[PDB]
């Protein structure tokens, strides 16, 4: 399936290439904005 | 005796029991992994009350979620009669949204529209005692009232939301409760002075996963396909005494759809899909002296008699093309229904199908929006000139006409569903086509 | 919480959770071919009016066939409560017929024998609403009712019959519309006077296949397991005040079947299985000074009244030997549907099933009677002494007596639904057995 | 036409119709083993009349047995109105025995409780149709009603109880007649003179498969995933005007368990399962000068007013901790069975399924309570404040209150319905769990 | 008024919660206010005209620690030795005279 | 927040480990002395962690 | 309850007729469990 589409699935694209903190493990920081 | 039954065979069973497959006197359960469910109460951020705008985060308690419950105590402004699904009402809208994107919103009409065409038998009836008072409860009667939400992951666990596999992204829930509840804090545009503000709280169930389930939601990629809500509220052609009025409204829609779906409504009335009269349960007082066809009976503010309805006939086009042959207004509300779905539509809500059965989750046949650069929805009204206060009128009259009452459903919602694929992956999603 | 439940894991889990197959909380959905579908409008030949028969060529515009629905517009000739599903009572018959050969066949009295037994809930009420004046419509009221056909195609896309490969033979449809409608052109044997001839369409959906399935569907031979209805009228063995009058009806049915289904009734009111009594829903006028026995309230005809039913009971023997035990009319009228199909059946209608699952489409057991020398149905019917017009006597009586007003159901209709099967090849089709 | 929007075709078609799995248009019916079924009647040992307990072997007449049907002849005691499914209330219990083992029981405050909450539309207008007198009968009048049984294999071809395969075990039903029921033999407490005894015939369904199939069930050993119904009365802490009664129930339960169901009830009164009053229909006469709120409208005994409950919150407790947050008593009786079931639920029964689909027979997720050595049941009642006298009073009142006579229902029916595994070999079967 | 919790963190540094520790969970604090508080809002039974609602604030006492310290609580497994309470109701078999 | 309400809170990340936890409330007498025990203590319902 | 003479001049075995307004019973149990916290996330070691 999913036959990419370039105009349809822009927001998607930005979506799943957005920054997350995939870089938290045994980091001691105040930030972590409720990480799942 | 059944042993002369099984003797009976020939050349015809063949095709029945020849080279026998499977039986149905024994079967195999599957086995399946282990899981627990748990409902647990969300906070709920900003001020419940009528107006008001709410929301609520998913707190991260389970792996998996499914069916949520909105909450709210009522009490009545008024007595048994003036409440027309109030819960319902109430709840004006609620959003659905992952990591800031939007996935899905209903509409407390939406709800009204979907209930109409997807809920039957008792599951309408319980349906209805969770969002009312059926049992002529009376003024000053306070009821805890339940709205299970529709969106695509309330109604099957198939559809489970891997809440688990989207640690980068919060799932919201955004609730906007109306400025007005019929028969709880206004009677029709006059305030109930006295009247209380609700109470709500949020409920959501939970998946419990067992340790090798869990694990795989947490680190394989996931696409689940899902079903939409598209929705544009329009002003309806007035409707006239005088003439068949009509209209050609532009269908802004996109994605797959499964079907679309509308009704005529009378914006002030909850729920008025049709048109008063002074006819039993069709106005406050309907059937006697006191009878005004300008006020509904609100605790019968639906009908099943199309007498009342102002659809007179439709069609879709795409492109400018007829789609399928103008059929009726009666054929939109009482055959699709029968032929896809399977339930009872009341009067004034319509339904067209390009799905063999809208009603499932499993796609069968679609109507895609996004390649059609330009459909229409269009609509014949009914001629109005029915003396709505007179009985012989109202209920002795013909196909092609309605109500002078009709002239008042000047709102039109057009909704569609659509199937779109909510894709996770890394702790992060959202969907694919927008 | 939801984690206290999952832990609580032992030895009795195993079968349910061991070696687990499968989730409950991801659906896989599964891809399908392309296809859309239209209502088209047929062409109808021949005079429509009541007592004509006329006929439909079914047209080539897509594919495949699936739902047949008629419309009709008939007036009320009479007030609330004279009419009785009147465009069922309309369509006196449909008959299928596939290059010259007949496929099936069903009558008005099939099609409320059939809603009887398999409709049900709303399914049930929206169907009355599509064939009746159920709002309390007043004489000179228009209303256009749908009638769905209920052939083998028409139930499922799965037995769509594939005009496309039929390519030489036509494929028609011939409807006899009865020379009466109770309440629309007539009130009992009365005609009305200015009754208006009804209008009539047919419509077809159809199916339009994308390429590939297409050409398949045009060059590849099928067969389907169908559904067909025999049937004949029979004259009871008319229930007498001094006695329990008996029959032994020999049963000229065939093939693979799926079940029985019969009903006892006055042939001059349509729908009506029951004896008529004055009781507030057993005849017209009935609970007052006007009430008569003579004449139903058309408008509740059907009844759940037992005592009014005039079958005592009933065993259906092959080659002289008992197929089951002797059971009462009552467990043919309200068991069998609670055991194999799972609604309500009004009284004077009865089911037997040779099948688990009657309803459904897949066979699961069958009574070949082409493979029976002597199929016979054995009946006893109640005693005929009580007084219809003194409520104590019609409601206080014993299980085996009925009504004197029973004698009216003189007409005796047995049906069966059996399997059959249908072959397209190379242009042409029909079936397989006689 | 349909030609306008087949031929648009897109990307977005592509995760529906592309590369193409499956039609609708193309059925298969699956070929299966021929079979017939029959109805034999049995034969009950013991004499049937009321508070008597009878039986029958089930016959040998056939290989496997599904449904299981008993007819019952009542004669009205009293006109339309004083009953409320009798033929239910009649068959008291019945014990299913394989082997001499106890394998299931039922009882019929558990078929209205079952009803109550797995029958729905006119499926459970039929089977009210089958026990009760529904078209204003009156005294004297005679019916044959028909109780179908709620046994694992009564409910699916799927489960049919492999006589065949029992070839060393007898398999019997105990049934046992209740001392009296409503409108029937008694009126309330008084008896109705004159009264007959029903008759009574038990009726079962056997299927007779052909050779191949029948062999093999003959022969091989099987194992059948069956449900069973664990049940215990209980006292219910007295409802009272003055305050919250409380309750916690220790439940004697095991197995893997689909759901748990209850009731409050007026024992006196099959059925009631909310407290009596004068609005319509909540007791005898509710309406008029005669309304009394110490009887019931017997043929409406039931309700779907929550205010007559008087569960007012409850929680289930495992191994001493809270298994969900406490949920009001509406939350039990209408959502649970909207969510879970899909019917409608009358006030005074609750359902908590700890099953996806605990209608069905697939074991969609389930509580273990033989690994849980404390289970609670915990109970919050309403104040019974309210004058069941007074509509005013019993109608515009608020959630947290109930009716006077909300105190009567002292009784409480606890029920589980778990799953275990009938094992049958070398022509014998049992059990494989215990506790 | 200044109402101290007693959980065990809250009792003793020494069981001080290491939230930097907890990366991926959040610690919440659920509470539930009293329908009726007397002397406030309530005088036994009736209620008191004219009274005000609560004004709620949440304190909580942060730990802030140097580099070294810091670093091993984020990185470091921990086990801490806490308290729990169990509660339930229970109805009184009431005395007589 | 209110009588009867149930409200809740998130430790944010502000330190890096904690202790302490005071709930404040603020509340007038509704009547005079001798018609309040200890009433934000009864105010604080429960507390779940 | 009303007579302090009664009140407070009475015997061990004995107490108020307002004594029956106590109609609650609470029992608590104080425990030890282990909070363990790895990996970022932390929990009961024991049911």
């Amino acid at each position: 399936p999913l036959v990419d589409n370039p105009f349809s699935t822009y927001p998607y694209k930005h979506v799943i290439t957005e920054t997350q903190p995939t870089q938290a493990k045994n980091q001691a920081i105040w930030g972590l904005v409720q990480m799942g | 005796g059944g042993l002369s039954q099984l003797v009976a065979y020939g050349a015809q069973d063949v095709y029945l029991t020849g080279n026998p497959q499977i039986t149905f006197f024994k079967t195999v359960y599957r086995r399946y992994t282990n899981f627990a469910i748990e409902s647990i109460q969300q906070t709920i951020n900003g001020s419940v009350g009528f107006g008001n705008k709410v929301s609520t985060q998913i707190s991260r308690n389970g792996d998996l979620i499914t069916d949520i419950v909105v909450e709210f105590v009522l009490t009545k402004g008024g007595n048994g009669g003036t409440t027309y699904y109030p819960a319902e009402e109430l709840l004006q809208d609620v959003e659905l949204e992952i990591g800031g994107q939007r996935i899905d919103k209903h509409y407390n009409d939406w709800f009204r529209t979907y209930d109409a065409l997807f809920r039957m038998n008792d599951d309408r009836y319980n349906y209805r005692r969770m969002t009312d008072w059926v049992n002529n409860e009376l003024v000053g009667a306070q009821k805890r009232f339940y709205v299970p939400l529709i969106f695509f992951f309330n109604q099957t666990p198939g559809l489970a939301l891997p809440l688990i596999a989207l640690q980068y992204h919060e799932v919201k829930l955004y609730f906007t409760l109306a400025s007005q509840v019929q028969g709880v804090n206004y009677n029709g545009s006059s305030a109930i002075a006295g009247a209380a503000q609700p109470t709500m709280s949020v409920w959501v169930d939970y998946i419990f996963l067992d340790t090798q389930e869990r694990t795989r939601f947490a680190q394989l990629p996931h696409e689940y396909l899902i079903e939409q809500l598209q929705f544009t509220g329009s002003e309806t052609a007035t409707p006239s005494a005088t003439t068949q009025a009509s209209q050609n409204i532009r269908l802004n829609f996109n994605h797959p759809t499964k079907y679309l779906a509308w009704n005529f409504n009378n914006p002030t009335n909850y729920g008025q899909y049709t048109a008063l009269a002074n006819i039993p349960g069709a106005c406050s007082g309907a059937g006697t002296a006191a009878a005004t066809v300008t006020t509904p009976d609100y605790g019968n503010t639906g009908t099943y008699n199309e007498q009342l309805a102002v659809l007179d006939s439709a069609k879709i086009q795409l492109n400018g093309q007829d789609r399928f042959a103008t059929r009726k207004g009666s054929y939109f509300n009482k055959v699709q229904p029968y032929q896809s779905i399977g339930g009872v539509t009341p009067a004034g809500v319509y339904l067209y199908s390009f799905a063999l059965k809208p009603a499932g989750r499993q796609p069968s046949g679609t109507c895609n929006f996004s390649r059609i650069d330009n459909a229409t929805l269009s609509l014949t009204y009914k001629t109005c000139s029915i003396d709505a206060t007179s009985p012989a009128a109202v209920l002795g009259n013909t196909e092609t006409v309605t109500a002078n009452t009709a002239t008042l459903l000047t709102a039109l919602n057009i909704y569609a569903k659509n199937y779109n694929v909510l894709r996770i992956m890394s702790g992060m999603g959202g969907l694919a086509y927008a």
